[PDB]
């Protein structure tokens, strides 16, 4: 054995309280039930939950369960607990070079919510400083699943641009946006015409918000 | 003459 | 009274005696002591082994040096005074009784390893075995300190080393020296040995086997044929000694002549090569009768299908 | 109590060497085995060391197999990870777990985890930019204010509007690492639009590790 | 769990189901070992499948010039016919029989074994660094092969072999505190030299402290200079000739010193494993399936009353706590005379849920 490899199918899930949750994970080659899951949540320390692909480490409430069924692994959660929000991982024990999955991670789900965008333009202080990075905040929007497209002075922007991904809030459960475009002090007063297009699947049509130097 | 030695 | 051949044949006799001696029994106690992990619990051959190659070599070192000085060249001086007459011989009876003793003690334990292996199991163990060798040990010596009352210096250059005391004392203590050495222990070697020798064939060249370490044996070649020779060796390189040592003292004083005079002075080298050459035959048969021991001491000599699957039923 | 403690980690440069320290409780060297794992950020888990210490046995990831040595000291029952010639790609939150020595070989029991820095920067202030609401291109029914902190380096910069009076939905962003080296993260936050000329809005940003604190206000044009 | 192992022979028309390769060996009773043979009647022409349960004790010989050439001297041989079923002389099927038989169809043959009491365990005897063969010791092997008789050469490729192991478990209840105590009086001494060790319990674990709690009182006028702690390993090896063996695989000197008229106590931490134990060769070790790591052989638990004299391998553990004692007045004071305890205690692994296997291999 080579290197095993876990795939996790799953890259992302959402689902309700009470929804039964079924993660899987395939491996390259067989590794007999020598497989375990873990449950990480943000910040703090992954946690096993079963091992032998089977059998339920102490502690662990009754709703978490393993199977194999070939090469393949499941982790099942019944009865889904707001307190099973959180990422997981599959790892085969089998060989020296013991492997994780890249993770599954699950989320609640409600109905969507759309979202809101707003422009910011520089400021002076950015412009004299030298460097302008103008900011379009999208506000809460359910999906999570959006882009960001500038098309400034009727020029696209790619290939610099960096966006930000908050978590669900504890009580709205609702993501938000923030995209950063990096410009030059040259390049901001070179140009006039900026904008942040929305390419979000909860509106029906994509929304463009436009904006141009000088104004308030 | 006896041998003289043991 | 001798002539220079003789003296020259003898020495050269006795040199390849001492180095031979020597050499296999410092490499038989460094086999012997040379331990590694896992030692046996219930093998105690070994210490008497050790115990009786210790003895030859004691016998070899303080035996040889000073013998040859003064009685293979018929010397005149002693080249010590009282002391040391007295000493030397204290010392080399002490030999000879601690190897008699150790070649009965190694007959007893074999017998009772071989004869009755359930009972020695129990009746025998380490702490007894050394017990048995520090008290045949000190049985040596306390048989040896007559020597020291017998002995004495003279002048009859002048040096004398003689037993001091009268022939009547004399005659009597080299008697209870003869036997104490001799008989008892030709007897039992004898017999024990016989019956080990029996024993072996009628329970049948690698006729034997012994664990020497866990999960491996070895075989025990020519045993019984060995077991024979060292009681033929036994009375072939003592017997002359004893014999010599008894009619230097029960011969009236009559029958002297130069002639028994010439007699003697060559018997004297001659038994007494016979002596020494049981001090240097031990190693020889360990070396053949054991091929780990073989193979250690000449080191040390040299050094100096398918596949299982799985399923679901 | 069974618990694992991590130390020694901290800022590197690429090249630098640091040492971790996994001061082990409730449990012996040789009934356990002790592995380190570490997680880049925003990644998942990746094994890099392994020591069983009672068969004598060391195991290392590919990727950090001559660079890495782990090892045990048994009498004060702690496990070590010395990291030579540390790379950027080594920036990670490092966690020593412990497994049964004998007939397992899942991770029952982690540490909480230190993380490693590993990068040519060096610590740095932030610098606060206002970001003045577009009250003729915001559509929102309340306007939404922000404020933008740029160039920092170290860990990240606690961000509080009106000294934590505000309280109405402040979205804060976790930081990038840009191309230079720095962290960047922005704070917004959706304020009627009734109180927009009258209530003053000053975002705090206090950077404990670079001992920076700078005070700015957000005011429509 | 479900999962079952499976051999075929070299030509593949032959193969054995076991759903374990380590029984239990209880005081009273071992494990069956109950199995599934697949057969092809149309292939065997008449002939038979037999299938042969062997406890073998593997040894080498060194009065020989090959080097590691090892031979085998079985102590226990069953054998059961199973293509052709016996006149209802046939064993009760297990469950997993069942589920293997209604698996695999009309041409799968049970076959169970019942593991006599008494009988030695699976131990490996450890290789030297300089050992190149199989490893010595006890081990069980279950072999089907088709043959026209019992007494026949059996041929590879018509033949499947597959090792198990028999192995024991630490008890439930603990056993009595283990105590040592002892008084020595020297030759000019008149007075005593009191020790007392004791071991905090009787029963341990693999890779787990043992602590020796240490009471010195010397009443006497001679000092001990240092103490030795030793975990001492002993095997009892029964193939030819009856033979006992003692290693210690851990050790503890102390160089801690009790004057005349005083008293001493301490407690010391000792820990057997293998990784300081590997070049002592014929140390025993728990029984291995092809090569791979095993601790040090776990405490062969025999039966309530006598029941000794085992043809195999018998393992158990002392604790050694040894005072030397400067000695005066014959000697030079180079040597010393030992005052020494022994502790018996048990080295076992707990009662599992599961396979013992780790499945850690590179
Ligand atoms: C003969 C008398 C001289 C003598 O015996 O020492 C030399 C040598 C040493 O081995 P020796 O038999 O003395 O063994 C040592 C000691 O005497 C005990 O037998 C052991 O303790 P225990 O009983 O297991 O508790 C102890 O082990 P540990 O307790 O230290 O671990 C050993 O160190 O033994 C030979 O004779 C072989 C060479 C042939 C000459
Ligand atoms: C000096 O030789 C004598 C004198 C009196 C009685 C017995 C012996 C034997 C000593 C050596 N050898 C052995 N004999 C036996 C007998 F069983 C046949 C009695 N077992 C041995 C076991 C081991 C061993 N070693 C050399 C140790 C290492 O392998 C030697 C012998 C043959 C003669």
């Amino acid at each position: 054995a080579s290197d095993i490899q876990m795939t996790q199918s799953p890259s992302s899930l959402s689902a309700s309280v009470g929804d039964r949750v079924t993660i899987t994970c395939r491996a390259s080659q067989s590794v007999s039930s020598a497989v375990a899951w873990y449950q990480q949540k943000p910040g703090k320390a992954p946690k096993l939950l079963i091992y032998s692909a089977s059998s339920l480490y102490s502690g662990v409430p009754s709703r978490f369960s393993g199977s194999r069924s070939g090469t393949d692994f499941t982790l099942t959660i019944s009865s889904l607990q707001p307190e099973d929000f959180a990422t997981y991982y599959c790892q085969q024990y089998k060989y020296v070079p013991v492997t994780f999955g890249q993770g599954t991670k699950v989320e609640i789900k409600r109905t969507v919510a759309a979202p809101s965008v707003f422009i910011f333009p520089p400021s002076d202080s950015q412009l004299k400083s030298g460097t302008a990075s103008v900011v379009c905040l999208l506000n809460n929007f359910y999906p999570r699943e959006a882009k960001v497209q500038w098309k400034v002075d009727n020029a696209l922007q790619s290939g610099n641009s960096q966006e930000s991904v908050t978590e669900q809030d504890s009580k709205d459960s609702t993501y938000s946006l923030s995209s950063t475009l990096t410009l030059s002090k040259a390049d901001y007063e070179k140009h006039k015409v900026y904008a942040c297009e929305v390419t979000h699947q909860g509106l029906s049509s994509p929304v463009t918000k436009s904006f141009n130097r000088g104004e308030c | 003459r006896r041998p003289y030695i043991l | 009274n001798t002539d220079i051949y003789s003296k020259v044949l003898v020495t050269a006799v006795y040199l390849a005696l001492f180095v031979v001696g020597t050499v296999g029994n410092t490499v038989t106690a460094f086999t012997l002591a040379r331990k590694k992990s896992l030692q046996s619990l219930q093998s105690t051959v070994h210490y008497h082994l050790g115990s009786l190659a210790l003895s030859d070599l004691l016998t070899l070192l303080l035996a040889m040096p000073v013998e040859l000085y003064n009685f293979i060249w018929v010397h005149h001086p002693w080249a010590f005074g009282d002391a040391g007459c007295r000493g030397y011989y204290f010392l080399r009876d002490a030999c000879t009784y601690a190897t008699a003793l150790n070649v009965a003690s190694l007959s007893v334990e074999r017998y009772l390893a071989i004869c009755h292996p359930f009972k020695a199991k129990t009746l025998m163990s380490r702490s007894r075995t050394k017990k048995f060798i520090s008290a045949i040990w000190l049985a040596s010596a306390l048989l040896a300190v007559p020597m020291l009352f017998t002995m004495g210096e003279q002048n009859r250059g002048g040096l004398v080393c003689t037993p001091t005391i009268h022939t009547a004392t004399v005659k009597v203590v080299i008697q209870v020296n003869t036997f104490m050495s001799f008989i008892f222990p030709m007897v039992v070697i004898s017999v024990l040995n016989t019956i080990i020798a029996n024993k072996l064939t009628v329970m049948v060249h690698s006729t034997f086997s012994m664990a020497i370490e866990p999960g491996r044996v070895q075989a025990l070649r020519h045993g019984v044929r060995v077991l024979r020779a060292v009681v033929i060796a036994f009375v072939v390189c003592w017997l002359p000694y004893h014999v010599r040592r008894l009619m230097f003292c029960y011969i009236s004083d009559e029958q002297w002549t130069p002639f028994l005079y010439d007699f003697y002075h060559y018997f004297y080298m001659v038994t007494n090569a016979l002596f020494y050459v049981s001090s240097t035959i031990n190693p020889i048969l360990y070396n053949l009768v054991s091929a780990n021991f073989r193979h250690i001491f000449l080191a040390t000599l040299a050094c100096l299908s398918n596949h299982t699957l799985s399923s679901n039923a | 109590e069974v618990q694992l403690v991590e130390s020694g980690g901290g800022l590197v440069q690429p090249g630098g060497s640091l040492r971790l320290s996994c001061a082990a409780s409730g449990f012996n060297v040789y009934s356990s085995s002790i592995h380190w794992v570490r997680q880049a950020p925003g990644k998942g888990l990746e094994w890099v060391a392994s020591i069983s210490s009672y068969y004598g046995y060391t195991y290392y990831a590919d990727s950090v197999k001559g660079r890495f040595t782990i090892s045990a000291d048994t009498s004060k029952n702690t496990a070590y990870l010395q990291m030579n010639s540390l790379r950027a790609e080594d920036t990670a939150v490092y966690y020593c777990a412990r497994s049964r020595q004998f007939w397992y070989s899942g991770l029952d029991y982690w540490g909480q985890g230190t993380l490693v820095t590993v990068s040519s920067a060096s610590t740095k202030g932030p610098s606060v930019f206002p970001l003045a609401p577009s009250s003729k291109s915001t559509s929102g029914g309340t306007a939404a204010l922000g404020c933008l902190v740029k160039d920092y380096f170290p860990e990240p910069v606690t961000v509080s509007w009106n000294s934590g009076a505000l309280t109405s939905g402040v979205h804060t962003f976790p930081a990038v690492l840009q191309s230079s080296g720095l962290y960047s993260l922005s704070s917004v936050v959706t304020v009627p639009s009734s109180s927009l000329g009258t209530q003053t809005y000053i975002c705090n940003v206090n950077h404990k590790p670079s001992n920076t604190k700078v005070d700015k206000k957000v005011e429509p044009k | 769990g479900t999962r079952v192992f499976k051999k075929a022979s070299p030509n593949g028309k032959l193969t054995v189901y076991l759903g374990k390769r380590d029984f239990v060996d209880h005081i009273d009773l071992v494990d069956p070992v109950d199995g599934v043979v697949l057969v092809d009647p149309e292939y065997l022409k008449e002939r038979r499948v037999y299938v042969t349960l062997t406890c073998a004790f593997r040894y080498g010989r060194e009065d020989l010039d090959v080097l590691g050439l090892t031979f085998r001297k079985d102590l226990f041989v069953a054998n059961v016919q199973s293509f052709p079923p016996a006149p209802e002389d046939k064993k009760p099927l297990t469950r997993l029989q069942e589920r293997l038989i209604k698996k695999l169809g009309e041409h799968a043959y049970p076959f169970t074994f019942e593991i006599p009491p008494n009988l030695p365990c699976s131990v490996t005897l450890q290789p030297g660094p300089e050992d190149t063969g199989k490893a010595c010791g006890v081990d069980y092997e279950v072999k089907a092969f088709c043959a026209e008789n019992l007494e026949e050469k059996i041929h590879k490729r018509n033949s499947v072999r597959l090792v198990i192991r028999k192995v024991q478990y630490a008890p439930e209840r603990p056993g009595p505190q283990p105590t040592a105590e002892t008084t020595r009086q020297f030759l000019m001494s008149d007075k005593p030299l009191h020790l007392e060790a004791s071991l905090d319990k009787e029963i341990y674990y693999h890779g787990e402290p043992i602590s020796v709690n240490v009471h010195v009182t010397n009443n006497t006028n001679k000092t001990v200079k240092k103490i030795k702690i030793s975990v001492r390993q002993y095997a009892d090896i029964c193939l030819f000739n009856t033979a006992q063996y003692k290693c210690p695989v851990a050790m503890e000197e102390a160089d801690d010193t009790v004057a005349p008229s005083s008293t001493f106590c301490k407690v010391y931490t000792l820990t057997p494993f293998l990784a300081n134990n590997r070049e002592k060769r014929g140390l025993a070790l728990d029984g291995k399936l092809k090569h791979e790591d095993t601790n040090l052989a776990s405490s062969t638990l025999l039966r309530e009353g006598a029941n000794r004299e085992i043809l195999g391998i018998i393992v158990s553990y002392k604790v050694k706590v040894k005072l030397v004692v400067s000695r005066g007045g014959l000697l030079g004071d180079l040597a010393s005379s030992d005052v020494a305890v022994e502790l018996p205690f048990t080295l076992m692994h707990p009662k599992p849920k599961e396979e013992p296997p780790h499945r850690e291999v590179p």
